[PDB]
């Protein structure tokens, strides 16, 4: 799978299963 | 209890303050249809464990989960 | 200790707040500047949501530090 990133918007580690940030659903990648 | 949980729909369910993961995941069956050995629930990053209840992953009142 | 609070519009906020603040009271300082109240603010640092038990100095917030705000 993948390693948790984090949410570039507000730093947030999200889980690596999602595309869209946990707190503020921004994407993962743009 | 309520809580929610982000399937692109959206479903309410009402449990009890330290309902186990496998109980959850019981309600979801009932409700969306959806095998609970078929099913992922995330939450604050980590994927909870059936093994586990929603009181140790911090659940309160409203929260949101999602589902994989 | 002056620290800041990046909003979710590129805006960032200014707040002066000892380590020993805790969590509740920092919400409770973003309200007066923001008018937002602390029930329908979340805030986050070093990719950790902050609970309205802990403290800044148990997050281990230091001087001239950046949370981020994000609105529930
Ligand atoms: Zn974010």
């Amino acid at each position: 799978e993948g390693a948790q990133w984090n949410c570039t918007a507000c730093t947030f580690l999200n889980h690596p299963a999602l595309i869209r940030c946990e707190q503020c659903e921004m994407p993962r990648h743009f | 209890m309520q809580i929610f949980v982000k399937t692109g729909k959206t479903i309410t369910l009402e449990v009890e303050p330290s309902d186990t993961i496998e109980n959850v995941k019981a309600k979801i069956q009932d409700k969306e249809g959806i095998p609970p050995d078929q099913q992922r629930l995330i939450f604050a990053g980590k994927q909870l464990e059936d093994g586990r209840t929603l009181s140790d992953y911090n659940i309160q009142k409203e929260s949101t989960l999602h589902l994989v």
